[PDB]
């Protein structure tokens, strides 16, 4: 998967 | 601070859709990156992630409640809205609602949480109790106050005058849909022939209360 | 998808002591994970963000380390306040995820459960259904298992028990176990036992009571 935004 | 709470309806019938909104003042959705998730908690079990949505209107959910859930924020009012629909009595649990932070690097988790508001699915009507003897040094006694709907039912011993050796369990919900709790206190024989044990029942969401004593 | 399932899930401590519990996951997740105590009766509480830092406000007691996949929150004091449910939650991926929990309870000497059973009740007995319970009473640790017989047949699926939070006294727990059978099923079965397996007894304790002698 998937980051989040602040990755 | 910051300080968000949880309202909609405590009781929630099967297959129909649970409107839960989170109201918070602390902050704004204006301020950029902020962030309110709703995080929800089963009977007993542990924290789920539901959705999530940004300032700026993004929005993610639960890849395994994605069809089930819609999330959304009026900015004018300061209150998010999550929506899922068709529930079940799985869905019964503790709902939360958190605000997450906004980049000043500690954007990095829920900083401040509603304090809950916890609804439990259930197509039922409300319904008073019937309760059962449960009967016989130690030795125990109790009331088995069953089929009742929905909680609180209260549940005293002696009409007060008894507090020890008491136990007033947590009520379970049934695949009925209806609640079943017992109370069961703890003496030592002896007294079983010459004390008297009646458990004081009160459910008031139904008007039913009930003394009922307990014995060999 | 993102697993992270929480080491030592269920401490077992006094206060005074020192304890350190983790959080595992299988992808590594930067250091965006955050540490939670919730204390029953309300909501989670923020001790560490971004792994290890201290979240204002919160005791100096509390401390985060770890970075990809391994976490650890320490308590170089436990306090009588923190004897509750700890959660660990990643942010690094969605969805967002929460450990299983870790939880420590206070600490006392090993009791043994007393163990009582209790047939239906005549007067439910016509309504067409019959409940018999089973009590555990005051035990440590909260573990217990319990297994309904009828005529030695084991029960599966009917039965259901609910245990109350530790006693702020001697900290003991219980249990509450109820087999539901239809009224036509208990009248043709003849004994009816509730099996307690607990860390204070040798070999499990049997409780029964046959019909209608």
């Amino acid at each position: 998967l998937e980051l989040d935004k602040w990755a | 601070r910051i300080t968000l709470k949880e309202s909609g309806p405590p009781l929630v019938k099967p297959t129909q859709t649970l409107t839960l909104t989170c109201s918070f003042s602390g902050f704004s959705l204006s301020d950029f990156g902020v962030g309110v998730g709703w995080i929800r908690q089963p009977p007993g079990k542990a924290l789920e992630w539901l959705a999530i949505i940004y300032s700026d209107d993004d929005k993610r959910y639960s890849p395994s409640l994605n069809t089930r859930l819609t999330i959304t924020k009026d900015t004018s009012k300061n209150q998010v809205v999550l929506v899922m629909t068709r529930v079940s009595p799985v869905d019964t649990a503790t709902y939360f609602c958190a605000h997450r932070r906004g980049p000043t690097g500690p954007v990095n988790a829920m900083d401040v949480w509603g304090q809950g508001i916890t609804v439990t699915i259930s197509s039922t009507s409300t319904k008073g109790p019937s309760v059962f003897p449960l009967a016989p040094g130690t030795a125990a006694l109790g009331c088995l106050v069953k089929d009742y709907f929905p909680e609180p039912v209260t549940v005293s011993w002696n009409s007060g005058a008894l507090t020890s050796g008491v136990h007033t369990f947590p009520a379970v919900l049934q695949s009925s849909g209806l609640y079943s709790l017992s109370s069961v206190v703890t003496v030592p024989s002896s007294s079983l022939g010459t004390q008297t044990y009646t458990c004081n029942v009160n459910h008031k969401p139904s008007n039913t209360k009930v003394d009922k004593r307990v014995e060999p | 998808a993102l697993q992270l399932t929480q080491s030592p899930s269920s401490l077992s401590a006094s206060v005074g002591d020192r304890i350190t519990i983790t959080c595992r996951a299988s992808q590594g997740v930067t250091s965006a994970l955050a540490w939670y105590r919730q204390k029953p009766g309300s909501p989670p509480q923020l001790l560490i963000y971004d792994a290890s830092s201290l979240e204002s406000g919160v005791p100096s007691r509390f401390s985060g380390s770890g970075s990809g996949t391994e976490f650890t929150l320490t308590i170089s004091t436990l306090r009588p306040e923190d004897f509750a449910t700890y959660y660990c939650q990643q942010l690094h991926f969605y969805p967002h995820t929460f450990g299983g929990g870790t939880r420590v309870d206070v600490r006392r000497t090993v009791a043994a459960p007393s163990v009582f059973i209790f047939p239906p009740s005549d007067e439910q007995l016509k309504s067409g259904t019959a409940s018999v319970v089973c009590l555990l009473n005051n035990f440590y640790p909260r573990e217990a298992k319990v297994q309904w017989k009828v005529d030695n047949a084991l029960q599966s699926g009917n039965s259901q028990e609910s245990v109350t939070e530790q006693d702020s006294k001697d900290s003991t727990y219980s249990l509450s176990s109820t087999l539901t059978l239809s009224k036509a099923d208990y009248e043709k079965h003849k004994v009816y036992e509730c099996e307690v397996t607990h860390q204070g007894l040798s070999s499990p304790v049997t409780k029964s009571f046959n019909r209608g002698e």
